[PDB]
């Protein structure tokens, strides 16, 4: 009735992704945006990916002013094994080894499941999307 | 299931009906769905925030509400400002109507919704119209009471303060009407409105002595009325109450009025006669129609003629379009007066003709027509034929305020509330509650009056009061009353004019207006002392009735009589009167001792007094607070002098002691030179004002009047007793007899009669204006405390009224010579008018009470519906005196009870100069038609001459008193009237005569 | 004496709910103890408030009110 169109379309940050999501009774998850290889194609090389995934966690400890602990889902693709396509790559297992024992790049990172982490983590309930 | 699946479906249908169209920029609905009008009314979106806040009550039972109350009453809350911001938008009209009410100075009613603008001009739409205003009030009282905040700050308050005083107003200014259409005829006029008159009372009624700012609120949150308006508002629904207009028998709209949204009927047994009536003349096959011979909106109606033309009405009928809202109007009254058969009846009759949406919403559509088919076969069998839903039935367009009024229908018969919730200012309350409520009803009862009422006397000098108490009466001079205070009426009125005034928007405050006997009957505190006024029947007056004492006790037991009957405050009310030596003038002292005597008995004519010294009446009192303030022969004849030089009219006014002669060379002077000549005695006004006391002193009637006429002044009377003889019926000519004279239809403002009756006066004659001054106050007294004895009149004429008193005076001197009627006391002129008011006997000559009766224009009861019943026999038509009255044009304009054939038999009937000869003309048309009705055998052939008829009796009793008599033919027709009708050879038989001889050829 | 439709927001008797219902809701308030208290709850997403945040407010023990009313009701010539 007001000719009002909503929030218009924009990139979505790192901030955002982190914390759970609750739509319509549903438990949602959202993959960082930088493993988007649709977009550009700085994304197919691992050590760039490795030094993406440097910086973001470094952000992400930074300032994090909200309430809780983060979550990040870090997918492992096709193009990130071998030549052979039989082993993943030397500097995507190193990655792992690193952010494993809880010292990465300049942040602590812990490692489990996501049937753990429900229980500890923010959650936010979405209304908007409700049947009107 | 639980209340939530009802509460979510009702929740659903608003959404979807109601809510869906509101605009944000304003909260005000509009009154079209569809096609995005910019046009809005004030009704419907009143009646939508009201049911909008009626389910939110409804729903605030729930502590889980998940604030769904919370729309809903800000939704209320916005609307209401926004429709306050709209009005307080437009202020200089509210300044100009407060003074002179009109048509191009009345507030607006509807404008743009999206911008709150007018988009359309006065010319087309007229925009006068009180009932919107009182309706508004009474539901803003009613959330304010409720719990609800709309007001934030003072200014609110000036306005309705303002608002107030504009509405107190609305008894005498006629409306366009609820339906905008006002006369049946469409024409541009406006006439009065019962509905209006009643809300008003309603509201003015709910407004007094509350807190606007709810829970908070200590000295500046109350709001003053005074009880004069609103006694003169329920006189005038009590007078008009039976027609709801002169133009209308009965409408439909008289139901909010007499229903839930007002309750004001308080009369049960008028209140069923009502009810009846409207239902067995309004009932419909679909619901009830709006009112009878009503062509709105319907099939035959063409959008090319704002106006109808004369006779369309005629054709108009039958095809009356149908409203089935009313349907759910007495459903409410029905669940309120708990009566389910009512609400199962109607519930059955409403659900077959309910329509649905899409998804099987109710839908209530606004009118119903008939196809262009059933023109004429419907005539014949009335509701016979099946009718067509309107375009807002289908889909696409939709009618907000029928669904609110289902809504709130539904919502009550559902139980789901209580009517206490929804009234909780109880504006209605049963037969076994109305004991001690406020501004209704007594402690007494309604069925009862015995109030007493509290008298104080005081004294005003020394001597006087030890001369009374010589003779037994005790009185008290004021100088002993030191800590209470006596002020006259002007205090009060000044003080009044002091509040209600703002200075950013521009404020005048009350108007200065008099007090009435009740509200000075009260007791003030103003700065901390007490005030307490007597009425403005003591003070001194420049007029000269109230000199006489049989006069002054005649009107306080008047005033006694008002103030019982016209009292339920709480508390007894306090009557002050005081008594002046110079009353006494020596053998006059007589009758004021027995009045004094009988008041100290205890009775007055049926009425209990009460009497002691003031100090104990005002201690252990609810005295009322005032703290606005603080936050704040002759020997000379007019020929022979009018050439006479300046020089020797000032010596003859210097040398002569007459006060006639010295009135009538003031008058020379003052006509000839000018008020502003300076005499031997100062100024030209101040020695007339000098004269005119002196003789006021000497009480010289005849120079007491010729200085009144003088003086250039009027009483502060004649619109009450203008509007009320308007509001009975009649209707009121002021002139001379033999001279212009003019008629009054609608009230009017005093400064246009007063310049008409003063032209007229400067026209004929001198001394009149006193004299119709003083008949029409005796004539306006008489009706008050006598009304029947005024029956059988229309047009009251004062001209021919006091020339049938000089004429019955003439006959009672005889041989003496006839008493000048100038210098006639206000006791024997009184006398003499009761005494020719009276339905008087035989015994007089009957040429003297058929003279008398003419000139008074008397007709018989029931002589109008005689005369229609004539007409309607009557093929060709009724010529007398040279006038024609057409027999089409009044069957296809007029019907059987309207006042306008009335006014147009009057007006063809008083052409006839000669008095008694109309009363022989009405008689004979009288005799007509008792011989007609008797008889439907024999029919007339061709138009009659009334003339001729006249004539023939004239010459038969001509030859009859020849034969008996042996009286030789005389001219004039005077002996018919010394003949009575009746006896042993009367008129009547003469009018049969001429009536057979007529039938028979 | 009140009849049976009455009796719907009486006090003291009845609530305003209806006789035969009950569904009343009740408010909580959750007040920590210590820094190191809440800062440890709300790792674990807990939220509590310290006792030095609610200045304009004050908590005392039920002996406050004790002494309070005991205080009340004395008269010196009886």
């Amino acid at each position: 009735r007001m000719k009002l169109s909503g929030r218009p379309y924009r990139h979505m940050g790192v901030l955002g992704t982190s914390k759970l999501y609750d739509i319509r009774k549903t438990i949602f998850t959202f993959t960082p945006q930088f493993i988007d290889q649709q977009q550009f194609y700085l994304a197919l090389d691992n050590k760039m990916i490795v030094e993406m995934l440097r910086t973001d966690l470094s952000y992400l400890c930074s300032r994090w002013r909200m309430t809780g602990q983060p979550t990040i889902t870090f997918p492992i693709s096709h193009s990130m094994l071998d030549e052979d396509g039989t082993s993943l790559n030397s500097s995507i297992l190193a990655a792992l080894r690193k952010m494993q024992d809880g010292y990465f790049g300049g942040a602590r990172v812990q490692t489990g499941k996501l049937s753990e982490f429900l229980t500890t983590s923010c959650c936010t309930h979405l209304s908007f999307m409700d049947p009107g | 299931e639980t209340l939530w699946d009802k509460l979510d479906h009702y929740y659903r249908i608003v959404k979807s009906t109601l809510l869906l169209y509101q605009s944000p920029t304003t909260g005000l609905f509009p009154t079209k769905t569809c096609g995005g009008d910019q046009k809005a009314k004030i009704q419907d979106s009143l009646y939508c925030a009201a049911g909008a806040w009626a389910l939110a009550l409804a729903y605030r039972r729930i502590d889980d509400d998940k604030g769904r109350t919370h729309e809903l009453e800000h939704s209320a809350i916005k609307c209401m400002r926004g429709i306050l911001y709209c009005y307080m938008r437009q202020a200089d009209k509210v300044q100009q109507f407060k003074q002179d009410p009109r048509p191009t100075t009345c507030l607006h009613s509807v404008f743009n919704v999206h911008t709150g603008d007018e988009l359309l001009s006065y010319e087309e739409y007229g925009h006068l119209q009180i009932n919107a205003v009182s309706l508004y009030l009474l539901y803003l009282v009613e959330m304010i009471s409720s719990g609800l905040q709309i007001i934030y700050n003072t200014d609110e308050v000036s306005f309705i303060q303002n608002l107030v005083f504009c509405v107190e107003r609305v008894y005498r200014v006629p409306d366009f009407g609820v339906w905008e259409r006002g006369s049946k005829y469409n024409n541009g006029s406006t006439e009065l409105h019962s509905s209006s008159v009643g809300l008003a009372k309603a509201a003015l009624e709910a407004i007094n002595g509350f807190n606007l700012f709810g829970n908070q609120g200590c000295s500046w949150s109350v709001i003053f009325v005074d009880l004069d308006a609103h006694n003169r508002n329920r006189q005038t629904l009590c007078s008009l109450l039976p027609r709801e207009s002169r133009s209308h028998n009965t409408d439909a709209a008289l139901l909010p009025c007499i229903s839930y949204p007002a309750f004001a009927l308080d009369d049960e047994v008028l209140f069923s006669q009502t009810l009846d009536k409207v239902v067995r003349k309004l009932k419909g096959k679909y619901g009830f129609k709006r009112f009878l011979r009503d062509g709105y909106r319907t099939s035959l109606e063409d959008p090319n003629r704002c106006y109808y033309k004369p006779a369309e009405i005629k054709l108009f009928d039958g095809i009356e379009c149908e409203f089935p809202i009313f349907f759910l109007y007495m459903m409410i009254d029905g669940v309120f007066r708990g009566n389910p058969k009512q609400v199962q009846e109607y519930q059955d009759l409403l659900t077959p003709v309910l329509h649905h949406t899409t998804e099987g919403y109710p839908v209530v559509p606004k009118y119903y027509y008939v196809p262009a088919d059933f023109v004429e076969y419907e005539k014949n069998n009335p509701g016979s034929q099946k009718r067509f839903p309107s375009n807002c039935g289908r889909d696409g367009k939709l009618f907000l305020w029928g669904q609110a009024l289902y809504i709130i229908a539904k919502l009550l018969a559902d139980e789901l509330i209580s009517p206490k919730d929804i009234d909780p200012v109880q504006r209605y309350v049963p037969l076994k509650d109305q004991r001690n409520v406020s501004m209704r009803f007594s402690n007494q009862g309604p069925l009862e009056n015995d109030l007493v009422v509290h008298v104080a006397l005081i004294a005003e000098s020394q001597r006087l009061q030890v001369f009374l108490n010589t003779y037994g009466i005790q009185t008290q001079t004021p100088q002993q009353v030191e800590p209470i205070q006596i002020w006259p009426q002007q205090e009060l009125v000044k003080a009044y004019l002091q509040l209600g005034i703002n200075e950013k928007l521009g404020l005048s405050g009350r108007p200065d207006r008099p007090i009435g006997c009740l509200g000075t009957s009260k007791i003030y505190r103003i700065l901390g002392k007490t005030v307490v006024c007597y009425p403005i029947i003591f003070d001194l007056s420049d007029f000269y009735m109230s000199q006489d004492v049989f006069l002054l006790i005649d009107d306080i037991k008047n005033a006694l009589q008002f103030i019982k009957q016209y009292w339920k405050m709480h508390g007894r009310p306090l009557f002050l009167v005081l008594i002046r030596e110079d009353n006494i003038r020596g053998s006059r002292f007589n009758p004021i001792l027995d009045m004094l005597a009988a008041l100290k008995k205890g009775i007055i004519g049926g009425v209990k007094v009460h009497v002691d010294r003031l100090q104990t009446l005002i201690s252990g009192a609810v005295v009322e607070q005032l703290d606005f303030l603080r936050i704040s022969q002759p020997d000379v004849n007019i020929s022979e002098w009018k050439d006479k030089p300046t020089h020797e009219i000032l010596q003859k006014l210097n040398d002569c002691s007459c006060l006639a002669s010295q009135a009538i060379l003031l008058g020379i002077l003052l006509k000839r030179e000018g008020p502003n000549f300076i005499t031997k005695e100062g100024t030209v006004s101040d020695h007339i004002e000098r004269v005119y006391r002196r003789a006021g002193s000497q009480k010289l009637w005849l120079a007491v009047r010729y200085g009144a006429a003088f003086t250039q002044k009027f009483s502060s009377s004649i619109a009450p007793h203008i509007t009320t003889f308007l509001v009975h019926g009649k209707q009121v000519t002021l002139g001379a007899f033999g001279h212009e004279e003019e008629v009054i239809s609608n009230p009017l403002s005093p400064r246009v009669i007063q310049n008409i009756i003063y032209y007229k006066c400067n026209t004929h004659d001198e001394r009149e204006a006193v004299i119709q001054q003083e008949l029409v106050i005796h004539i306006g007294w008489i009706i008050s405390n006598n009304p029947e004895l005024f029956s059988g009149m229309l047009k009251i004429r004062i001209g021919w009224i006091i020339h049938a008193m000089e004429y019955e005076l003439q006959i009672r001197g005889g041989d003496k010579p006839a008493l000048d009627l100038y210098q006639l006391s206000p006791s024997e002129v009184k006398q003499l008018l009761l005494d020719i008011l009276q339905p008087q006997q035989n015994g007089r000559c009957w040429l003297n009470r058929r003279q008398i009766d003419g000139s008074l224009n008397r007709t018989p009861t029931g002589f109008y519906d005689r005369v229609w019943q004539i007409l309607e026999r009557t093929p060709n038509g009724i010529i007398v005196a040279g006038k024609h009255l057409p027999q089409q044009p009044t069957l296809s304009d007029m019907t059987m009870y309207e006042m306008n054939f009335s006014l147009l038999v009057e007006d063809t009937l008083g052409n006839i100069d000669q008095p008694q000869y109309r009363q022989i003309v009405v008689e004979l048309l009288m005799v007509v038609s008792i011989v007609l009705e008797r008889n439907p055998e024999l029919e007339f052939q061709d138009k009659v001459d009334l003339d001729r008829l006249v004539k023939e009796a004239f010459n038969e009793f001509q030859k009859d008193q020849s034969r008996l008599k042996e009286i030789e033919k005389q001219d004039d027709m005077t002996s018919f009237y010394n003949t009575p009708p009746l006896g042993k050879r009367g008129t009547c038989s003469y009018l049969t005569k001429a009536v057979m001889n007529l039938l028979l050829e």
